[PDB]
RNA sequence: AGGAGUGGAGCCUGCGGCUUAAUUUGACUCAACACGGGAAACCUCACCCGGCCCGGACACGGACAGGAUUGACAGAUUGAUA
RNA sequence: AGCGUGUGCCUACCCUACGCCGGCAGGCGCGGGUAACCCGUUGAACCCCAUUCGUGAUGGGGAUCGGGGAUUGCAAUUAUUC
């Protein structure tokens, strides 16, 4: 009554559905190489991650 | 002296049909729309709406019971049921008949309020 | 006894080492050792906004993350190869020994 | 991830990263810090309860994952080494016109 | 700040006192004269009792709706 | 709020035996990830172990959306009579 | 110097204005305006017209373990198997 | 042709050959591929080749709209997209 109506979205798909693995924001998400990062973080922590801007 | 003018499916023809001859009977918008078969979710709510189809008042204009279901069809089983159609400010109630069929209630009703330009 | 033994490395500087030195020592053990197979770059290639907002300009980073494979062909059980890995081990290479 | 969750707690020991290497079933997962007297707390107590900090999050088995600790080698030249100089010196509350300039002459003194 | 549409309560339940004098009978005897329906049901023995609703009796957790 | 009693000491254990654990920040995830044992959803177990937090038994720790459990040793006095286990005892993480 | 263009036509979409239950909003000279990696049927979503759990940690206590409060279906309502 | 991507902690949603049904978008089997291995030898488009149309808003132009036909979806009417 609430609890079945607590979850009802069916969250399979939409950018509402998944969030982010940082920050649980719902916009921008680097769904290429799974990295599933919003691209603020990813930005400031792919230093540590291996990504560099050789050129 | 012609009737309402379907396919080549009276109403009684149109009311007792079955759920297979009827899907190849409207358009692939609504073919793909009861293709599908049953619901278990909320879904649940349009055989709540075909529970609350058999609310046939008495020899009456019929009153209105309402469906925040925009998605749901103008079937021709419905045809004899004022309606309840909520558009976000106003419950609409436009009288349905057999040239409504085979389309959205959503549709006969208008969401965004009609629009008139000042200066 | 085909050991293909997998290096894959970020960096250069270890891809060299690690196929070099599993070679360089194994010329003293005078096993039938032959040289490092190559693969291509794979440039993991991530082009983000600079900014968090979206005002400003549209300075674009070009994140370039290669990454590179190598294998050793060998006719070799598996023990004697086994004696010279795991000795002076570095972070770089990841080491997966195929025996098949 | 695990660099920035670290940095959350042991600032006080000063964090400076990893020097991690991987090995078949055990893992050299060095917490390279510069006070590592409190990294422990009652002879190695904090670094037994820093084991399964990383063990249980990421799905690892147990007796691979086994995690020490030394100073860093002239400890006055890693950044955050001495960021967290001037964390805990603010944070204790002295005024930053002092606080900097003791750290500045720290790294001429580390001969920077 | 003070809206227009009215302020929604939450009701003060109906809490029962001295509960087990009317789940069964009181008896001279050392037997209790059952006026109630026990539990047939999988997951519990012989514990909870069955409601007097007006259309049938109901059990506690297995949310099974009799009849006549 | 709600919880099963029972379920309360399916949380206990695990903090107990190894006095450190881990739980992902959600709402909606029905198993729990590591205790599957019993069924305490993530909600559940967040609001289990923020009632020990406010007294200041556990300190909390919080990376990405990770529940982490730095547990106290101020949690030791009331975690051995509460769980009723003997004081000559230790957690696995005294253990040499 | 010249080339391809743009402004001209129709559509795509960002902005203003008018409308609206809400038509969310940030940004307005190059350094706002297919910009927020924003191509929003739902989620996202901010806004609106409807309905819920308190998801008010914990400290104290008039009141509580001869019962505190709790989740739990017909049916009238209901969008509802709230 | 050349950048390239492709089976995902949460995670389900991958790339698609080849074979059957059908004009179409598409529906259905057996396999590969965590990939210099499989799609792919990426038979890319343009122009090139040869037919055809004839200075007219025409066969230029593809807007607006009607009826079907499937997919995606839990669902698309304020036509998702084809």
């Amino acid at each position: 009554g609430h609890q079945q109506l607590y979850w009802s979205h069916p969250r399979k798909f939409g950018q509402g559905s998944r969030s982010c693995r940082v920050c649980s924001n719902r916009h921008g998400l680097i769904r290429k190489y799974g990295l599933n990062m919003c691209r603020q973080c990813f930005r400031q922590y792919a230093k540590d991650i291996g990504f560099i801007k050789l050129d | 002296f012609r009737k309402f003018t379907y396919r080549g499916v009276d109403l009684d023809q149109l009311l007792d049909m079955s759920y297979e001859q009827l899907m190849q009977l409207y358009s692939a918008r609504q073919r793909r729309r009861l293709s599908r078969g049953l619901r278990r979710k909320q879904h649940s709510l349009l055989k709540r709406l075909r529970k609350a189809k058999k609310e046939a008042p008495p020899m009456e204009k019929p009153e209105v019971v309402k469906t925040h279901l925009r998605d749901m069809i103008i079937l021709p089983e419905m045809v004899g049921s004022m309606v309840g159609v909520y558009n976000g400010k106003t419950f609409n109630q436009v009288e349905i008949k057999p040239e409504m069929i085979g389309h959205y209630l959503g549709e006969f009703s208008i969401t965004y309020k009609p629009v008139k330009h000042g200066r | 006894h085909r050991i293909r033994i997998t290096l894959t490395s970020r960096n250069v500087k270890s891809l060299e080492k690690v196929c070099a030195d599993l070679i360089r020592g194994a010329k003293e053990k005078n096993l039938k050792v032959k040289g490092p197979v190559r693969m291509p770059t794979k440039t993991l290639r991530i082009t983000t906004r600079k900014t968090p907002c979206g005002e400003g300009s549209k300075t674009w980073d070009r994140f370039q993350m290669r990454i590179h494979k190598r294998l050793i062909d060998l006719h070799s059980p598996s023990e004697i190869v086994k004696q010279i890995t795991s000795i002076s081990i570095e972070p770089g290479v990841e080491v997966e020994v195929t025996i098949a | 991830e695990l660099n920035e969750f670290l940095t959350r707690e042991l600032a006080e020991d000063g964090y400076s990263g990893v020097e991690v290497r991987v090995t078949p079933t055990r893992t050299e997962i060095i917490i390279l810090a510069t006070r590592t007297q409190n990294v422990l707390g009652e002879k190695g107590r904090r670094i037994r309860e820093l084991t399964a900090v990383v063990q249980k999050r990421f799905g690892f088995p147990e007796g691979s994952v086994e995690l020490y600790a030394e100073k860093v080698a002239t400890r006055g030249l890693c950044a955050i080494a001495q960021a967290e100089s001037l964390r805990y010196k603010l944070l204790g509350g002295l005024a930053v016109r002092r606080a900097c300039y003791g750290v500045l002459r720290f790294i001429m003194e580390s001969g920077a | 700040k003070s809206y227009t549409t009215p302020k929604k309560n939450k009701h003060k339940r109906k809490k029962v006192k001295l509960a087990v004098l009317k789940y069964y009978k009181v008896d001279e005897n050392g037997k209790i004269s059952r006026l109630r329906r026990e539990c047939p049901s999988d997951e519990c023995g012989a514990g909870v009792f069955m409601a007097s609703h007006f259309d049938r009796h109901y059990c506690g957790k297995c949310c099974l709706t009799y009849c006549f | 709020m709600l919880m099963p009693k029972k379920n309360r000491i399916a949380i206990y254990e695990l903090l107990f035996k190894e006095g450190v654990m881990v739980a992902k920040k959600d709402v909606h995830m029905p198993k729990h990830p590591e205790l599957a044992d019993k069924n305490v959803p993530n909600l559940h177990v967040m609001k289990a172990m923020q009632s020990l937090k406010s007294r200041g038994y556990v300190k909390e720790q919080f990376a990405w959306r990770h529940f982490y459990w730095y547990l106290t040793n101020e949690g030791i006095q009331y975690l051995r009579d509460y769980l009723h286990l003997p004081p000559e005892i230790v957690p696995a993480t005294l253990r040499r």
